[PDB]
């Protein structure tokens, strides 16, 4: 940390929902969804959870709405996954 | 909009029911008390005008009309022009302040959204699409640009037009390939089912039509028994025993929709019993078929016997390819027909050639033809390259 | 415990009909004593109106009551189960439309807003329902994710069975 | 005629439809007739 080997000490937070609701808004964002989905609660729903761990949310909600036959996803799933991310997020 | 264009053309088909007349306008009648249709409804009430449409107390208020339902008022105007103005005032200094708080980008473009959509349900083909520009001109998302869709086809759609909109549907496609990620593709082929309906789609969107659902459907453009509907008939009525007995076989989308609206009843479902390999059967499930389909929706009326006789034909491949010998007695006569008069448009066939029917009037018998080694493979050989040599023939047309 | 037997007796008289009317009573007499009391024997009074066989109305009419009259205690709980078995009338009455509307509800309620071992049920039916929808994907969506969730849950072996 | 519609063939020719139907009534009435 002595600068000239690190200069300029910078420190990266939170993170938090707003920074996985956004890197979820990106995640989910690639993946073709469903109208009216609401991501900020998905991210409320995310407690815990980082933004590679968001990526398992869009594919866990992708796992559920391919699942659901759907290359759309619903908001439901992303929530759903979200626990189920958060259930990894927790488990082991 | 939807029920408006098809309202507009089921009475402006108005021919079989004054139902057809009557429930369409009826709505309507209602409908341009709904919304301010008048400036289209207008001229819708001009639309099946010089035939029923000649009863209004603005255009033309005329006894062999059948539908006086295509009568106005002008309160009808006032109340417009009273919503309209409305409508556009308030508007106005909303947009005007989101032009003047420079008040959102798309939220600018959204009261014009706004003020188009009035014009939807207006029944302006005007401003709307001036709007959607400045709307467009607003537009920093594609999904402004899919309202621009959604505006193009309300556009188009109100009055079930053709290119332009099919174009901007194009145009405005064209701009991200993306299709709503997922869906637009489904508008733009939805649509573009219903564009390339115009009148055909035939093979073309037919697939496409019958393709993707329920995707979306769009309300004022469509219901989704509509795409279903359409999307059958024509894949129907032009794809193959494969594909239909693959596809409309049936499908959990039929399945669904199955005698759901009755609305149908028919269309496979007849043909499917026509596929069935019947003879007479069917023979009334055509135009069973067709005055519950084709008569009733827009293009599937305005093609016409681009369907009629073609399945007519069609079974025939079957009957033929069943018998290399098959007596036309034995078809006309045992099929409990017209033997001549279904031989006559049958013998109609002999010209339209798709018959390898090699068929009698006096001993009423039927036989095939075949490719062979002449197919159309070795068959067709002659003037591809011909066109190729007139180009070739062009090609040398250059010279200096 | 006679109104079982009675009941049955009631539906031998039909007075199923008089009990019919009873259950949103019985109901309230067995929330008279305890709820968990009643939507247990509640259902199941219903339910042996399902036996010695009912119409799908006296079902329904008394089942939609139930599965209200919890509403109207306070429950929300498991009239989705009464209405599973509504669904049932329903897929017995084969309205999957009534079926599946309150599957998809039976769903979202089983869904954790209620029972996932419930929710694994409701997916046979509804894969029955689908099934007899002939939606067969769907049926096996639901089938698989009764099954799956099965496996999460233990089933009736008659379920497993299903 | 109009601007753009399938085209060829040409328009053909029209009155068949209910002309059949009318005849899928009476083939198959002469068919009942039969």
């Amino acid at each position: 940390l002595r600068p000239g080997r690190i200069d300029r000490k910078i420190e990266f937070p939170p993170p938090s929902v707003a920074a996985r609701a956004e890197i979820l808004r990106i995640h989910s964002r690639k993946m073709n969804l469903t109208r009216g989905i609401n991501l900020r609660k998905v991210a409320e729903k995310m407690n815990g959870c980082s933004g590679a761990d968001v990526k398992g949310v869009c594919t866990e909600a992708g796992m559920y709405a391919l699942r659901e036959r759907r290359i759309h996803v619903t908001q439901e799933d992303f929530e759903l996954a979200v626990g189920k991310v958060m259930n990894k997020n927790q488990e082991t | 909009n939807y029920e408006v264009s098809e309202k507009a053309f089921l009475l402006t088909q108005s021919k079989v029911s004054i139902e057809q007349r009557k429930e369409a306008a009826e709505f309507v009648l209602a409908k341009i008390k709904e919304e301010e249709m008048a400036p289209y409804y207008k001229y819708l009430c001009e639309e099946y005008l010089v035939n029923n449409g000649q009863s209004d107390l603005e255009h033309d208020e005329k006894s062999d009309s059948l539908n006086e339902w295509i009568k106005f008022d002008q309160e009808l105007y006032n109340e417009l022009c009273k919503k309209n103005e409305s409508k556009i005032k308030e508007l106005n200094e909303k947009i005007q302040k989101l032009e003047e708080d420079d008040e959102g980008e798309l939220e600018q473009a959204q009261a014009w959204i706004n003020l188009g959509e009035y014009y939807a349900q207006i029944g302006d083909k005007d401003n709307a699409e001036k709007t959607l520009g400045k709307s467009l001109s607003k537009a920093i998302s594609t999904g402004a640009k899919i309202d621009v869709m959604l505006t193009i086809a309300r556009l188009g759609f109100f009055y079930n037009d053709q290119l332009y909109v099919k174009e901007k549907l194009e145009a405005v496609n064209s701009m991200i390939e993306k299709g709503g990620d997922w869906e637009r593709r489904n508008r733009y082929k939805t649509y573009y089912g219903i564009h390339c309906l115009a009148v055909r789609n035939f093979k073309e969107a037919a697939k496409l039509l019958v393709d993707s659902l329920a995707t979306f459907t769009s309300i004022e453009l469509t219901s989704y028994e509509s795409i279903a509907t359409y999307a059958s008939v024509t894949g129907l009525f032009t794809l193959e025993r494969t594909d239909l007995k693959s596809k409309v076989i049936d499908s959990p989308e039929l399945l669904s929709l199955i005698s759901t609206t009755a609305a149908l009843q028919s269309i496979s479902s007849l043909t499917i019993s026509l596929y069935a390999s019947d003879y007479a059967s069917y023979f009334p499930y055509l135009l069973e078929t067709y005055a519950n389909v084709l008569i009733p929706c827009k293009y599937l009326n305005r093609h016409a016997d681009f369907f009629v006789r073609e399945m007519r034909r069609k079974v025939y491949a079957q009957l033929l390819e069943s018998y290399k010998t098959l007596s036309l007695k034995s078809m006309a006569s045992a099929f409990g027909v017209s033997v001549a008069f279904l031989d006559n448009d049958l013998g109609k066939f002999i010209p339209n050639k798709q018959l390898n029917c090699v068929i009698d009037r006096v001993n009423g018998i039927v036989e095939t033809n075949r490719p062979d080694n002449k197919n159309a493979q070795y068959h067709l050989l002659v003037k591809q390259g011909d066109g190729l040599l007139t180009k070739l023939q062009k090609y040398g047309a250059a010279v200096r | 415990t006679s109104i079982l037997e009675l009941g049955q007796l009631y539906v031998t008289m039909g007075a199923k009909d008089k009990l019919r009317e009873f259950i949103p009573h019985s109901t309230e007499y067995m929330m008279q004593f305890a709820k968990s009391k009643t939507v247990k024997v509640l259902k199941t009074l219903i339910e042996k109106f399902e036996q010695v066989p009912d119409s799908l109305d006296d079902q329904i009419f008394v089942c939609e009551k139930s599965i209200e009259f919890a509403k109207r205690e306070k429950r929300v709980f498991l009239k989705h189960s009464l209405s599973i078995k509504l669904a049932t009338l329903h897929y017995q009455k084969k309205q999957y439309k009534d079926s599946l509307a309150l599957i998809n509800d039976l769903l979202r309620e089983f869904k954790k807003l209620d029972d996932k071992p419930s929710l694994v049920d409701v997916h046979l039916l509804e894969s029955k329902v689908y099934h007899k929808l002939r939606n067969l994907a769907k049926s096996k969506a639901s089938l698989t994710a009764a099954r799956t969730a099965a496996n999460s849950i233990y089933c009736p072996t008659q379920t497993v069975a299903e | 005629q109009t601007n753009i519609w399938e085209e060829n063939w040409d328009d053909v020719e029209v009155d068949d439809d209910f002309t059949n139907e009318l005849k899928a009534e009476l083939d198959r009435y002469k068919r009942e007739n039969q």
